[PDB]
DNA sequence: CATGTATTGAACAGCGACCTTGCCGGTGCCAGTCGG
DNA sequence: CCGACTGGCACCGGCAAGGTCGCTGTTCAATACATG
């Protein structure tokens, strides 16, 4: 009998497949294209961008336009998985705290325009922690639009002690134009930007000692990699290549007042119960695509290890699949018996409304 | 018939207090968003969340309460609120299209139930309803007492509740839900004071001992108890201004209230001829500064907390003008004159449903004393105590029991309807 | 009281039509015989999926791959080997990466041989034990070949090292020099499509010692390891071992343009006892920063059977800084034979030096972190080290130093036994230098530790290697702890020792294994190809064990290839052949990361 | 794996059958405090399912 | 004018003492209890979830078998391609630098 | 041409260990009946 | 609205029981290889 479905509604690039599975079917662009004078979603969105205005229908982990959204799901079920989902349950991925109205508003939808069965709403930091292993732990997320830090015991996340660090993966990418710009390139354009970000994912790392780097990056010929743009051109970006994930250390250095990504775990850590603070500190854990930088696991154990007492043993867990860990997570709780008497019934939800999603989904 | 879902009333519940604010969803074991009642100011922008306190420039530490517990700086009051109620509990509105580097009232859903302290003045609570009316269109209203919403919080319709906050520790006589009025007795002893006893023990070991805060350090290495710290401090192109060091000391001082400081909780205040003597043979607890700092900590660990029960034994303040504390600030005399400000035939009844509340009760050992005391001030009598709360989690017990009482569908006929408000102005004097 | 009177004054209590409560009802799960789909099909793991894809496009495809477009990758401590699969024999370059830098690699460290210079006596000045050391070696080699009835004349040493002494350089410029020999011009652009003017292999050796910017030359491995000890940062080697093997993808292979890259498809090959944060670097460099379609990696000796086509053989590699053995029994290595020790032909290189010196070399100056000596000592080492323990005497003969911008100098001198004394190190280690091999060894990269439960190590574990660490220092705490005072020994046995404590292991009590693998021992790399090696060792383990002396049996190569090739060419072979669905390819990784080397290698990862 | 009887209660029991669910709506409530005073709350509806 | 009626503090207070006696005690419990029944769902959830995200790294008999059979397969493959190089016809790369 | 074999890759059958919730004897706290 | 007394349900540790799962084992047609 045939699996449920698992869709992780992210900022930057939507992901989808089976139950069961350990990856995803589906990875594409959560970009919708409308005409400037049909619409059209993901890659053909950006391949025909001359004639459309695009927008995000996600902006910093929460969805802001429904009408867009139900465009994205439509695309995911129809033309990515090739699945009509009046025949499976469906997991839908959420932000950590995230308004009431939005999860009743995507209750509505995989319903009334989808036909869904039955389906259940989950929060995006937990499933992570499922994949990486354990049941306790503070699981750094950080995406393309939000980076949250969010402590989890005894597999409850506790909301209060949730700290939402507004900077995330585009912000290190329009961090690393500029600072491209300021050495003498020109990235202005969208379809320079799209380069820029490719240029992050490989080329960029995060140092263990920045001010030692930034000295001896003065003299080093070995850090100034190269770079092949789709034009023939190629590119070298040398202090670049660190300055750009140093705005998660340092976010002063791309001009916001928040705290950097270890101070902010380390104040999620404090905001909880005394007894509890000994596993999270043994149970750090890394998730979602900007946490994917060379030696962010290395900078991180140091960061914390100095904000720290020196009684506690701090441990830093970044799996492998750490990129798709909220999708992963999410693949094993749709696929165990359990998830049956956990979702939301269309029969229930004939009955209840959307806001049974408040009730059933915890 | 029987068209409506599965849905009464999506409330929320505020609760502003001098350390801490909180608000959330009625129908919810604890608050969505607590956050420091102390605000960032940088250059006439406001700042709100412990995310966005960092060293700068311009940076200012303000607070829009006072250490009554009551709004002082309405203003930053309507922002700091509007943070919590609007930008982090609301719909996103999205971005404009050009923006997005692609191309190239806010209330009417949702009634406020706002929590007062106990002895919140009528002009505060009217000003309150007077700003909820006018900046968030809001459908209805409701204020009520922190006393009585902790008592809920323990499940408890009457109960003595002792409250033992930051800036005030309290104590009131809750009967039916009910303040009884002549109860209500309040006192400085309380967590924001006893982060002042620690300072002044502190400036007053044999080396004086030196607070630094977290953010000064950029490394650390461990060391030995009592020797200078290997450490190396930052510097910045600007002065740190000293309500901000205040602000980030105040971490530590509740990181040693939470993990070493510990009540007195033998026979016997303290001070009594045997009980210093035994404390100082004692195993006592360890601690770390942000610095390295390494400390065993043995009889002081108890005075530093002893004067909220016994005045005599508590340290001068570091601050000359904030005056010593009377014996009639100090616990059990708050207790005894709340009880007694009680009719004669409810004490019992009070006696056995005692609640405790307030982040300073989780000193180790504060039960304890709390029930030797009560025993011993009133023999004959059974003593039970509950902790406000459903979870180990005693911290949110104020705001827990607004979360229970707006979920109550009995509670739904009380509110102040906007409509009653645009008709009468000051109903939230009377309707009470 | 009032009642209707409340009524009247507008006034009356109201549910609203609402519950008695709005607070959640949560219903408890049960979870009696529980049971999980998850992963359970090989439709759902993604390595395996797209495995069945190839395979049923493939049947498609059939009813109606190139091993030109397959790379084979194979790195070392001295050397790299590269090429494509479909090629006769790879290509070997110094796996050596020089750039630009403010000291050589000379002026920051000590010279080696290690030596204490204006020492109050010449014992002192190459060390006390390391000279009684020396001297016991002599007179055991006299007393054993006296027992083999060779000549010995008395005075042997001495007319070497009064000759050494008394002896001068010659001078020699111009055609009177036997090579006009060249230096690398770092001045000149690379025309090879990039813009750093970074040098790697034999070119990087002969970049001038006062080149006009200065060079530093970096190996990235050393003692079979990732060579932590000489980089500031972890960023810092990752990037060179990048750019080295990016610039030999570039240099050796011809495959300029980076672009085409994609369509390629690459094995790599790594050693037996694998840290596994080093075969995780191959992969992520062979994808992320090469892009190339396909990725797999097979173990050195198991390539080496491979390369010879042997079922069942007991591998004995003896690399440059590495000599590693394990066995090979039906296609896999054994997982508790693998023994790992830190010597190998360098060391009878800086040991051959050291007794030449301490006798009486006349070069006394000489420097092996200097390259134009460096590149002298493993000259001399080729030529003239040999275990075979005949055609032994005084022999005189002459090297020169062409140093840079700098007379040829040409220097007559004599030798007798330490060159056979100094490969004979391989059967007491402690004549070796081994007091730094373990400095810095977790300096940078951590050990591995498993992907959920980080306390507890994952890299491997073998009987035989923790029988070898015993043997060096005697062995409740974790295993974290556990593993930390193992990394704190430096691995070091006899050679024939650790071949039969492999075997032993291998064999799990098991004579009639043991006299199968005993009886099948193949030797390579480079350290192997000292003339006689292969016939030593096989005396060698017949004296240790009687027992077995008629089966014990030792052969060097397989099917006539150089000791160095072998396990290269092996590795082809596990490129071409059919049945091979061991490959994680591109879209897996960018997927799923070093989890699916465990999904798809042909060994417990 | 998956069977007959309990343990697969919901994947046996769900609808799977393509037919409509209710519309729901954002209607609104008529809300009386005890002062006899009333005020509106959004809250959601749909049509009533019909006669057996 | 409006509430200093006597009527209207009896129902203020009659509400006040029914909603605080029968409906936050009732309140109380089934919301302690919930959160118990909650928590432990979760707990028991995270367990077996957590479980599975490890379980296909565990040892099994049948994966080790199974994996000495891919083993044993490619090795006799590896051992025919020598066949078809040596036995077949004779097609060794005999190959020199020719410096 | 085409006799003859142990092993292969797999479907199918068998057994005990395992995790978890039901039913059980018993101690205890509680809502409800009754009198006032 | 209130307390004393009673029958009842919540909770404790404990033993009996369930199916899933991993370990164990027999049997089949098809295979590469050998003598013949
Ligand atoms: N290997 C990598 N190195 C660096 N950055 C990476 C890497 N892979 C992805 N990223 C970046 O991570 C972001 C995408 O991560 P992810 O898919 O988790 O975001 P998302 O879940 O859509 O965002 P959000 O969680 O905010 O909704 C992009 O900015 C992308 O460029
Ligand atoms: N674990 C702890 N142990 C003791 N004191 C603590 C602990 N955690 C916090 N505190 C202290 O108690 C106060 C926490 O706020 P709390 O809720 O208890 O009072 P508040 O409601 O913010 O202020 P108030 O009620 O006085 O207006 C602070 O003074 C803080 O330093
Ligand atoms: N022709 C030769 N004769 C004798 N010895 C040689 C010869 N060529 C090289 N060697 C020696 O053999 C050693 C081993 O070389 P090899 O290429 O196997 O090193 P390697 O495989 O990198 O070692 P490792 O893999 O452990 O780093 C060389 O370091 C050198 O000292
Ligand atoms: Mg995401
Ligand atoms: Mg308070
Ligand atoms: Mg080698």
């Amino acid at each position: 009998e045939v699996a449920a479905l698992v869709i992780d509604n992210g900022s930057g690039m939507c992901k989808a497949g089976f139950a069961g599975d350990d990856a995803p079917r589906a990875v594409f662009p959560s970009i919708v294209g409308r005409p400037r004078h049909d619409s059209y979603v993901g890659d053909e969105a950006q391949s025909k961008r001359g004639i459309l205005t695009l927008r995000y229908p996600i902006e910093h982990g929460v969805v802001t336009n429904w009408d867009d959204m139900e465009k994205i799901w439509h695309h995911t079920f129809y033309n990515e998985l090739r699945v009509a989902p009046e025949e499976h349950p469906v997991l839908l991925t959420e932000a950590p705290i995230n308004p009431k109205s939005n999860r009743e508003k995507m209750t509505q939808i995989v319903f009334e325009t989808f036909n869904a069965p039955a389906f259940y709403v989950s929060i995006q930091a937990v499933l992570s922690l499922y994949a990486s292993g354990r049941t306790t732990g503070i699981v750094l997320d950080s995406g393309d639009g939000v980076t949250h830090v969010v402590p989890i015991y005894e597999g409850f996340s506790l909301p209060h002690a949730i700290a939402r660090l507004d900077m995330a993966g585009r912000d290190l990418t329009d961090y690393l134009m500029k600072i491209l710009a300021e050495r003498g390139y020109t990235f202005s354009t969208t379809a320079e930007r799209e380069i820029v970000r490719d240029i992050k994912e490989k080329l960029c790392y995060v140092a263990l000692d920045f001010e030692q780097e930034i000295q001896t990056a003065a003299q080093s010929s070995h850090l100034e990699k190269s770079y092949e743009l789709p034009d023939g051109q190629v590119i070298t970006i040398g202090n670049e290549r660190f300055r750009a994930p140093e705005a998660l250390f340092q976010p002063s250095v791309l001009g916001l007042e928040s705290g950097g990504i270890h101070v902010t775990t380390f104040n999620s850590i404090m905001k909880c119960d005394v007894d509890v603070r000994k596993d999270l500190y043994g149970n750090i854990v890394m998730s979602g695509g900007t946490t994917m930088y060379p030696g962010l696991s290395d900078r991180m154990q140091k960061e914390i290890t100095a904000l720290a007492p020196s009684s506690m043993k701090v441990k830093i867990i970044a799996p492998p699949e750490r990129k798709y860990s909220v999708w992963i997570g999410g693949s094993i709780l749709a696929s165990l018996s359990t998830f049956q008497q956990m979702w939301i019934s269309k029969q229930e939800y004939d009955e209840s409304g959307p806001s049974i999603v408040h009730r059933k989904c915890f | 018939a029987d068209i409506y879902g599965g849905d009464e009333v999506s409330a929320l519940v505020l609760d502003p207090g001098y350390c801490n604010t909180r608000a959330g969803f009625a129908g919810e074991e604890m608050p969505k968003q607590v956050i420091p009642s102390f605000y960032g100011h940088v250059d006439g922008r406001d700042l709100f969340g412990d995310e966005v306190i960092v060293p700068r420039a311009g940076f200012e530490v303000r607070n829009y309460m006072n250490r009554d517990s009551m709004v002082e700086d309405w203003d930053a009051a309507t922002r700091v609120w509007e943070y919590l109620l609007v930008q982090r509990l609301q719909p996103p509105r999205p971005t404009p299209a050009s923006k997005n580097g692609l191309n190239v009232k806010p209330l009417t859903e949702n009634p406020l139930l706002m929590t007062e302290a106990p002895w919140n003045t009528p002009k505060a609570r009217e000003k309150a309803i007077e700003v909820v009316m006018e900046n968030w269109g809001t459908p209805a209203f409701w204020l009520s007492r922190t006393p009585v919403l902790a008592a809920f919080a323990a499940g408890k319709a009457t109960a003595l509740v002792i409250d033992v906050g930051g800036a005030n520790t309290s104590v009131t006589a809750i009967h039916d839900g009910m303040v009884l009025k002549r109860s209500i007795q309040r006192s400085p002893a309380a967590g924001v004071w006893l982060s002042g006893q620690i300072r002044s023990m502190w400036k007053s070991q044999d080396p004086p001992v030196n607070v630094v805060p977290t953010f000064m350090v950029e490394n650390k290495k461990p060391v030995e108890a009592g020797a200078p710290p290997d450490c190396r401090l930052r510097n910045f192109g600007f002065p740190i201004h000293d309500s901000f060091r205040a602000f980030e000391e105040e971490r530590v001082l509740t990181e040693f209230k939470e993990s070493v400081v510990e009540v007195w909780r033998g026979p016997g205040k303290y001070l009594n001829p045997g009980n210093e003597d035994f404390a100082k043979t004692q195993p006592g607890r360890v601690f770390e500064f942000p610095d390295g700092s390494n400390q065993m900590w043995r009889e002081q660990r108890y005075r530093v907390a002893e004067g909220m029960w016994d005045e005599t034994a508590a340290y001068p303040s570091l601050n000359p003008d904030e005056a010593a504390i009377t014996k009639a600030q100090t616990i059990p005399a708050l207790i005894k004159a709340a009880l007694d400000g009680v009719d004669v035939d409810l004490r019992p009844n009070l006696l056995g449903n005692v609640v405790v509340t307030g982040s300073t009760s989780l000193l180790n050992g504060f039960n304890d004393r709390l029930n030797h005391e009560l025993t011993n001030m009133y023999p004959g009598l059974k003593i039970k105590l509950h902790a406000a709360g459903l979870t180990s989690e005693r911290r949110f017990g104020a705001w827990i029991g607004g979360s229970i009482l707006a979920s109550l569908g009995t509670f739904h006929q009380m509110w102040i309807s906007r409509k009653e408000y645009e008709e009468n102005g000051a109903g939230i004097v009377e309707k009470r | 009281v009032s009642e209707r009177v409340l009524a009247r004054e507008g006034l009356e209590r109201t549910d609203n039509g609402m519950r008695q409560t709005s607070w959640p009802e949560v219903q408890p799960i049960n979870q009696k015989n529980y049971y999980t789909d998850y992963m359970k099909r090989d439709d759902q793991i993604l390595s395996l999926r797209l495995q069945n894809e190839a395979n049923r496009e493939r049947l498609v495809k059939t009813a109606q791959m190139d091993p030109s477009k397959i790379i084979v990758i194979h790195p070392g401590s001295q050397n790299l080997r590269i090429g494509f699969a479909s090629d006769a024999l790879p290509k070997t370059i110094p796996m050596v990466l020089g750039t630009q830098y403010s000291q050589t690699e000379s002026e920051m460290h000590e010279a080696l041989p290690r030596r204490q210079f204006e020492g109050r006596t010449m014992e002192q000045q190459y060390g006390e034990e390391w000279v009684k050391k020396y001297q016991k070696m002599c007179s055991d080699l006299k007393v054993t070949m006296r027992a083999n009835k060779l000549k010995v004349l008395p005075n042997s040493k001495d007319l070497v090292v009064n000759f050494n002494r008394r002896t001068e350089p010659e001078i020699i410029s111009q055609h009177n020099d036997p090579l006009q020999v060249e230096w690398t011009n770092v001045n000149k652009a690379p025309e090879d499509g990039t813009t750093q003017k970074v040098f790697i292999g034999q070119q990087a050796l002969r970049i001038a010692e006062d080149s006009s910017p200065k060079y530093k030359l970096w190996w990235p491995i050393q003692h079979g390891w990732l060579n932590e000890d000489d980089y500031p940062t972890r960023a810092h080697l990752f990037d060179d071992l990048e750019m080295l093997l990016d610039r030999a993808l570039r240099r050796e292979l011809g495959l300029t343009k980076k672009a085409d890259w994609k369509q390629y498809s690459c094995v790599i090959v790594i050693p037996d006892l694998y840290d596994k944060r080093y075969v995780e670097l191959l992969l992520h460099l062979c994808i992320e920063f090469f892009d190339l379609s396909r990725v797999a990696f097979i173990q050195e000796s198991m390539a080496a059977t491979f390369g010879a086509g042997y079922t069942q053989a007991c591998v004995v590699d003896v690399g440059a800084q590495k000599t590693s053995i394990s066995c090979v029994e039906d296609g896999l290595v054994i997982e508790d034979s693998r023994v790992n020790l830190k010597y190998g032909g360098y060391d009878v290189t800086e040991t051959f030096i050291k007794m030449m010196l301490y006798d009486n070399f006349p070069y006394q100056d000489i420097n092996l972190r200097r390259r134009h000596d460096f590149l002298l000592a493993e000259e001399l080492k080729m030529k003239y080290c040999t275990l075979s323990q005949a055609n032994i005497s005084v022999q005189a003969f002459d090297f020169h130093l062409r140093a840079p911008n700098q007379p040829t100098r040409k220097y007559q001198f004599k030798f007798y036994d330490e060159v056979i004394l100094a490969p004979m190190g391989f059967y007491d280690p402690s004549i070796f230098d081994n007091s730094t091999k373990l400095r810095g060894r977790r300096k940078l990269i951590d050990r591995s530790y498993n992907a959920y439960d980080v306390d507890m190590p994952d890299d491997p574990t073998s009987s035989a290697q923790l029988a070898i660490l015993a043997m060096v220092q005697p062995s409740q705490r974790s295993a974290k702890e556990i593993a930390a005072e193992r990394d704190a020994v430096l691995p070091i046995a006899p050679l024939d020792v650790a071949i039969l404590t492999s075997i032993q292991h291998a064999a799990k009590g098991d004579e009639k294994k043991v006299r199968e693998l005993v009886g099948s021992i193949m030797v390579v790399g480079g350290g192997a190809k000292i003339p006689h090696f292969a016939p030593f060792l096989e005396e060698k383990l017949k004296i240790r064990r009687p027992d077995l002396a008629d089966r014990i049996l030792v052969s060097r190569s397989a099917r006539e290839m150089d000791e160095q090739v072998v396990v290269w060419k092996g590795a082809s072979v596990f490129a071409k052949l059919s049945t091979n669905d061991s490959w994680v390819t591109n879209y897996e990784y960018k997927m799923l990361g070093s989890r699916c080397i465990y999904m798809k290698l042909l060994w417990h990862y | 794996k998956a069977n007959q009887g309990a343990i697969n209660a919901g994947l046996r029991a769900l609808d799977r059958s393509g037919k409509p669910c209710r519309k729901w709506t954002r209607g609104t409530f008529q809300m009386k405090s005890f002062t006899g005073v009333v005020w509106e709350i959004p809250r959601w509806t749909a049509p009533p399912r019909p006669k057996p | 004018l409006k509430f200093q009626s006597k009527g209207y503090n009896q129902i203020y207070d009659q509400i006040w003492r029914d909603l605080a006696r029968k409906d936050v005690s009732k309140v109380f419990r089934l919301a302690t209890d919930s959160y118990a029944t909650k928590a432990s769902n979760l707990k028991k959830t995270a367990i077996l979830a957590s479980k599975e995200a490890k379980r296909w790294q565990l040892r099994t008999n049948k994966g080790t078998k199974d994996l000495q059979a891919r083993a044993k397969r490619v090795m006799r493959d590896m051992m025919g391609f020598w066949k078809r190089n040596e036995r077949e016809e004779r097609d060794l790369r005999k190959a020199a630098e020719r410096l």
